[PDB]
RNA sequence: AAGGCGGCCCCCUGGACGAAGACUGACGCUCAGGUGCGAAAGCGUGGGGAGCAAACAGGAUUAGAUACCCUGGUAGUCCACGCCGUAAACGAUGUCGACUUGGAGGUUGUGCCCUUGAGGCGUGGCUUCCGGAGCUAACGCGUUAAGUCGACCGCCUGGGGA
């Protein structure tokens, strides 16, 4: 219905979730998928295979635009960093670039307390 | 007497005015006993990173040698005046006549 | 002696990042090293360095 | 220690 | 403390020649003179109380030095005294 | 001096250290009362408000949860103006000076040298880790002493009460 054949992947990943997005490369969102709704739940919500489907289901919400070219933008500590850009190429994409989007502080703010256990 | 190094930059669509102001600038300090080492215009050049929305902005490099009344008035001039986006002085160690390294490659 | 404005000085020693490369790796001596760092922090200033990769 | 500190006070016997 | 004007003036003041430098009467005046270049600092800025350690110590110094010219030849002590305002 | 002190730039200002000499001639050391500084919490008056976060709100946990964990959240943290003057304010070593084998380094200078390289050779200031003699209850200290000595001051006298 539209085509813009250049994608954008800001690519969450925290201890908890890990959401892939695909967008454009002028801000306008294509496309979101989350690992909680995507039969993972809790502990099995933090497993690196729930981002290997979650880069795949929001792949194929996203092919109605014809995007080859696409960008990659990682941004967090979590983990499956590694499990959500391999199965963006099992998903028939050109991986173009790959770049960590993390946001570091220069130490604006106090950071909370610890989590002792 | 101090040797001050200042650099301001020029908002880049008002860069024909420019030699206006180097040479009203020049003759409040050298009629106070002022001395120049170091005047040199670059033109346009390219940014690291985008400041108030802009690209390719004016630079100016200067040398100064003169006493404290210059750094009063010179630097609220600056923050007056709208053209200078960014203004930046220091302090030198001696007074220094030696040509950029941008200049001697362009 | 060391000055913010031969570019190609700093750009041996900053890395893809903007970070400033430490004397650990360089082997430099420790007087430029503090002077090296207030020279990118000037440069740092005027949009001659990048901060991040980021922009 | 010091002979000149007892000048001041001398030791205190208990 | 002062630039070389303001530095080698008083010493040609209270000093024989240019080589009188190192005399009491000398050590008393570069004080004096530093007190009271230093009378408008403190009062703007009563909250630096680092820079008011350098300026303890310096009355501490000034009054030490005074008192080896009364205890010694009073006859020099009388003359400084009233030439630079001490004694209150 | 210590608590401490960290984007950059300007202004004001403090001490420290080195080189070459010139110059005053013990002008010094030390300190009971006195005097000032002195982490953070908290207190007074008036601002300020992101984030974090006593009390507290709410949900799990549980025998109960008051704590832990999580979602929020006021005082406070910020600034001005004072007051408060206590800390595991610790190098758990008061200050100053004189000497007594040495290394691995760091930092900061300076003097000379086929400058024959940012090097060779010396030589002061600051600082850490080893370690001989010596000391020590042991641990360890060991040219920055807790080695051998002097000058002066503070302080302790079984634990608990306190
Ligand atoms: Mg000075
Ligand atoms: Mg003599
Ligand atoms: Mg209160
Ligand atoms: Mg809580
Ligand atoms: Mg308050
Ligand atoms: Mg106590
Ligand atoms: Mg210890
Ligand atoms: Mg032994
Ligand atoms: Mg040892
Ligand atoms: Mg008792």
């Amino acid at each position: 219905r539209k085509q813009v054949s250049d994608g954008v992947a800001h690519i969450h990943a925290s201890f908890n979730n890990t959401i892939v997005t695909i967008t454009d490369r002028q801000g306008n969102a294509l496309g979101w998928a989350t690992a909680g709704g995507s039969g993972f739940r809790g502990s099995r919500k933090s497993t690196p295979f729930a981002a290997q489907v979650a880069a795949e289901r929001c792949a194929d919400a996203v092919k109605e635009y014809g995007i080859k070219n696409l960008e990659v933008m990682v941004k967090g500590p979590g983990p499956g960093r590694e499990s959500t850009i391999r199965a963006l190429n099992a998903a028939g994409f050109r991986i173009t670039n790959i770049t960590d989007v993390t946001p570091i502080p220069h130490n604006g703010c106090r950071p909370p307390k610890k989590r002792r256990v | 007497m101090r040797h001050y190094e200042i650099v301001f930059m020029v908002h880049p669509d008002q860069s024909e005015q420019v030699p206006g102001m180097i040479e009203r600038y020049t003759a409040a300090i050298t009629g106070a006993e002022g001395k120049i080492h170091r005047l040199e215009d670059w033109g346009r050049r390219q940014l690291a990173y985008p400041i108030n929305k802009l690209h390719k902005a004016h630079y100016v490099l200067m040398n100064v040698e003169a006493p404290q009344e210059v750094i009063d008035e010179l630097e609220t001039t600056f923050r007056f005046n709208d053209a200078v986006i960014r203004s930046m002085v220091m302090r030198t160690k001696h007074a220094v006549t030696e040509a950029s390294p941008m200049v001697k490659a362009k | 002696e060391i000055d913010y404005k031969d570019i190609a000085t700093l750009k041996n020693y900053i890395t893809e990042s903007g970070k400033i490369v430490p004397s650990r790796i360089t082997g430099t001596r420790a007087k430029y090293q503090r002077q090296l760092a207030r020279a990118i922090k000037r440069a740092r200033y005027l949009s001659l360095l990048p901060y991040t990769d980021r922009h | 220690a010091t002979v000149n500190q007892l000048v001041r006070k001398p030791r205190a016997r208990k | 403390s002062l630039s070389t004007e303001a530095t080698a003036k008083i010493v040609s003041e209270f000093g024989r020649d240019a080589n009188d430098t190192g005399s009491t009467e000398v050590q008393v005046a570069l004080l004096t003179a530093q007190i009271n270049h230093l009378q408008g600092h403190f009062a703007e800025h009563k909250k630096d109380h680092h820079s008011r350690r350098g300026l303890l110590r310096m009355v501490s110094q000034r009054r030490k030095l005074l008192d080896y010219l009364k205890r010694k030849d009073v006859a020099r002590y009388t003359q400084l005294i009233e030439r630079l305002g001490l004694r209150r």
